[PDB]
């Protein structure tokens, strides 16, 4: 069978994300040879098959780059030795804790243009700080030097660096097997219309067993609806029951298009439960993480995201502050205007007009 | 005096960006700091940013008001647990009210005095503990605000009210002031930064408009041409004719920076 984990290139912008992946495939390919819908690419270790997605390090391009992030088990963050850290560099790293994103491994890109020792020590110390800092295990991540670009062509030493690199894949990751023995639970990315099956939404199963012929319960933005899962088919094929960590549909029998809608939770009957009011933790981006450039207060109406969708919320700031500036991380209550689904140890965000806010968990649920 | 890791290293954390562009730009200023950072925004590629000399250290930062006379202090720990640890941030307040009580602006009186308990505590927590500095100001009436631990604020001035004097030193804390009217500006200060704006290239059509870009940096770096954080819609210098009042000084603390008169 030959287990296999899905995994992705994420970091700042042009630091050398898809010629990485580029670079991976070249190499692996000329090397040996013998889950996922989205634009990918596929290469294989001798130890696991990879599904690999490059994403776009721009700032604006973080929509696709969350989809990615939350699809792929392993991270690798491609830093460039001679820029180092930057903005995106950690922004995709906080947003990577948010949405999963179990390991990372680091991969110092860029490393022909670096002759001086001591700046390659600087940015591996200020690199392995980031992800100390943002909740991952920095101390002991595995920072691969070396090129993508002189990797591509010829050149046995920089090839090497990629198969060091993947081979980190192999050794660093794990296998991910475990998400299941829980309460079933799944998003929705979008809705469809089909005149001859019916109304199948998407979304990957976040967690939980679901076979074909059970009820659900359609919670939030709206009513607590409930339908019964006529079906369950990946890609074009069928599916007799349904296995966490993948994205299939499901059909239901009475729902259409309009009544239901992309942000829902479809979980068994008796787990989660929607909210507007809750308690929450909540880090406040800066200026190096490229969040907000200024303080704001209790006036403030932003744009909160949760899972697949987004609502807008006020604040409620414990009586002592009064002032939430660009670095803070003050625990708070926010009044949502949509009842979403949530619970004890949800990781969302704030955004805000470009400026990505900051990012925090709920504490526990209200009203 | 030529290039160190230290050396680039804080030019990168007072720049944001650029950590081998820092050592390029650098030695293409011989090693000075400060003429990399001119060369540096003067090239179009720097967002200006530059905060002077940081630290990064931590600490606490305490303030006390008592009617004419504020003094505010920060005194540098060891770990975030430190300054949290009640102990160490209660002896931090002995040593505010033996000062404030004092008037102390020589921060090296306050040394011999509490390095008894010191040590003291030192070797009761383990931890180095220093005390960095101390100032002080005079006015009619003061004002302070602690965001967290990290920056203190002291404001004093003339005709505003008590609420009036904290959401002014909230702004102080918030946008980084150094002046209070554009016009206290020191001519030093806008000489060399003239240079600046003038190299950055049409002739004698666009010069003009460069030294109106000087009249928004004036307003920029003063308190009074620089607009409200409770509400940015309007500056500061049209937000004294409230309660009709006027500032007479301000006080910035955060555990770093430093090192300047
Ligand atoms: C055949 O026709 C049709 C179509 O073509 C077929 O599709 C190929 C279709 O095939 C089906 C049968 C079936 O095989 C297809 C199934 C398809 C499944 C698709 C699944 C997915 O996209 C999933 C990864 C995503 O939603 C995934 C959950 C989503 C992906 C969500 C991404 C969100 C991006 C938002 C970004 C903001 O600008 C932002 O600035 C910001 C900072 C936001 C904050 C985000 C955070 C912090 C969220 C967390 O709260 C969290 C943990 C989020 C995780 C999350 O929600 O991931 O059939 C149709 C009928
Ligand atoms: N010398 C050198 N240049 C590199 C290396 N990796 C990338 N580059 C350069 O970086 C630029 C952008 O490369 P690219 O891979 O597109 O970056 P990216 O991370 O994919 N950008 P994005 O994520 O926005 O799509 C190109 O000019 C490329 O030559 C490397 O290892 N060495
Ligand atoms: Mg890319």
């Amino acid at each position: 069978t030959k287990p296999h984990v899905n995994v992705g290139t994420i970091g700042h912008v042009d630091h050398g994300k898809t010629t990485l992946t580029a670079a991976i495939t070249t190499v692996l390919a000329k090397t040996y040879g013998g889950t996922i819908n989205t634009s990918h690419v596929e290469y294989d270790t001798p130890t696991r098959h990879y599904a690999h997605v490059d994403c776009p390090g721009h700032a604006d391009y973080v929509k696709n780059m969350i989809t990615g992030a939350a699809q792929m088990d392993g991270a690798i963050l491609v830093v460039a030795a001679t820029d180092g850290p930057m903005p995106q560099t950690r922004e995709h790293i906080l947003l990577g804790r948010q949405v999963g994103v179990p390991y990372i491994i680091v991969f110092l890109n860029k490393c022909d243009m670096v002759d001086d020792e001591e700046l390659l020590e600087l940015v591996e110390m200020e690199v392995r700080e980031l992800l100390s800092q943002y909740d991952f295990p920095g101390d002991d991540t595995p920072i691969v030097r070396g090129s993508a670009l002189k990797a591509l062509e010829g050149d046995a030493e920089w090839e090497a660096k990629i198969l060091e690199l993947a081979g980190f894949l192999d050794s660093y990751i794990p296998e991910p097997e475990r998400a299941i023995d829980k309460p079933f639970l799944l998003p929705i990315e979008d809705v469809f219309s089909i005149s001859g099956r019916g109304t199948v939404v998407t979304g990957r199963v976040e967690r939980g067993i679901i076979k074909v012929g059970e009820e659900v319960e359609i919670v939030g933005i709206k009513e607590t609806q409930k339908s019964t899962c006529t079906g369950v088919e990946m890609f074009r094929k069928l599916l007799d029951e349904g296995r966490a960590g993948e994205n299939v549909g499901v059909l239901l029998r009475g729902i259409k298009r309009e009544e239901i809608e992309r942000g829902q939770v479809l979980a068994k009957p008796g787990t989660i439960k929607p909210h507007t009011k809750f308690e929450s933790e909540v880090y406040i981006l800066s200026k190096d993480e490229g969040g907000r450039h200024t303080p704001f207060f209790k006036g403030y109406r932003p744009q909160f995201y949760f899972r697949t969708t987004d609502v807008t919320g006020t604040i409620e700031l414990p009586e002592g502050v009064e002032m939430v500036m660009p670095g803070d991380n003050i625990k708070m209550v926010v009044t949502l205007i949509h009842p979403i689904a949530m619970d004890d140890g949800l990781r969302f965000a704030i955004r805000e007009g470009g400026r990505t806010v900051g990012a925090g968990v709920v504490a526990k649920v209200l009203g | 005096a030529e290039i160190t890791a230290s050396l680039v290293k804080e030019l990168r954390e007072r720049t944001g960006a650029g950590m081998m562009d820092c050592k390029k730009a650098l030695t293409e200023a011989n090693g000075d700091i400060e003429l990399a950072i001119e060369n540096m925004r003067k090239s179009g590629a720097i967002k200006a940013a530059k905060k002077a000399g940081n630290v990064a250290a931590d600490g606490v930062i305490k303030t006390k008001i008592d009617g004419n006379y504020g003094i505010i202090l920060e005194v540098n720990c060891q770990t975030d647990f430190v300054a949290k640890d009640a102990g160490f941030q209660a002896f931090a307040d002995k040593v505010l009210d033996a000062a404030v009580a004092g008037k102390i602006t020589d921060v090296e009186v306050l040394k011999a005095q509490f390095e008894e308990e010191r040590v003291a505590l030192v070797a009761k927590i383990g931890e180095n503990i220093n005390i960095r500095r101390v100032a002080a100001l005079e006015g009619d009436v003061l004002g302070s605000y602690q965001h967290g631990a990290r920056i203190g604020v002291l404001v004093a001035a003339k005709g505003a009210d008590e609420e009036l004097v904290k959401h002014i030193a909230m702004h102080v804390a918030a946008s980084k002031p150094e002046f209070i009217k554009p016009e206290d500006v020191s001519a030093e200060v806008v000489e060399k930064e003239y240079q600046v704006q003038l190299d950055i290239a049409p002739k004698e059509i666009a010069e003009k408009m460069v030294e109106g870009r000087m009249k928004k940096f004036t307003g920029e770096v003063s308190l009074t041409g620089q607009p409200f954080v409770m509400e940015p819609s309007k500056t500061v210098g049209q937000l004294l004719k409230e309660h009709n009042a006027e500032v007479t000084g301000f006080i910035r603390f955060e555990v770093g920076e430093g090192i300047e008169k």
